């Protein structure tokens, strides 16, 4: 009814809308890397260049 | 962490010559640099430090040149006075550092 915006609808086939199987959960994948990168020697150095 | 060398090992040119020292570094260390000279039975003195500035009371013959990893110490001329050895001292970064200063460079002038 409300695709065709009335309150009473023919007899007949009417296309409505459409159907998607929603995700069932989450995953994420990357690669086995556990050394942090050196973002600490060159922020937090003493003494930087010119 | 910061490892230097200090070359040439010994150099010899009359008085009228010019005599040049090159310290080199491993990774670039800007412009931080320092270079000292001692006379025998004399503490070392600073002669150029941030490698382009020279120092106090030092005349206006030493020259230093280059900034990152190369670095030269040159000298326009030479009076059998500045016959010592000579030492680039990284001054950037010290955290574990086995020598803060480089490799010996003593200077021979025949007069």
């Amino acid at each position: 009814k409300c695709t065709l915006k009335s309150f009473t609808v023919e007899k007949g086939i009417y296309q409505t809308s459409n159907f998607r199987v929603q995700p069932t959960e989450s995953i994420v994948r990357f690669p086995n890397i556990t050394n942090l990168c050196p973002f600490d020697e060159v922020f937090n150095a003493t003494r930087f260049a010119s | 962490d910061i490892v230097m060398t200090q070359t040439p090992a010994s150099v010899s040119e009359p008085v009228g010559g010019t005599v040049t020292i090159k310290c080199q570094a491993s990774e670039s260390i800007s412009n931080w640099l320092a270079w000292y000279q001692q006379k025998p039975g004399q503490p070392p003195k600073l002669l150029i430090y941030a490698a382009f500035t020279l120092a106090s009371g030092v005349p206006s013959r030493f020259k230093g040149s280059g900034s990152g990893t190369q670095f030269t110490l040159t000298i326009n001329g030479v009076e059998c006075a500045d016959a010592a050895t000579y030492y680039c001292q990284q001054t950037y970064s010290s955290r574990d550092v086995d020598n803060v200063f480089g490799g010996g460079t003593e200077v021979v002038v025949k007069g």
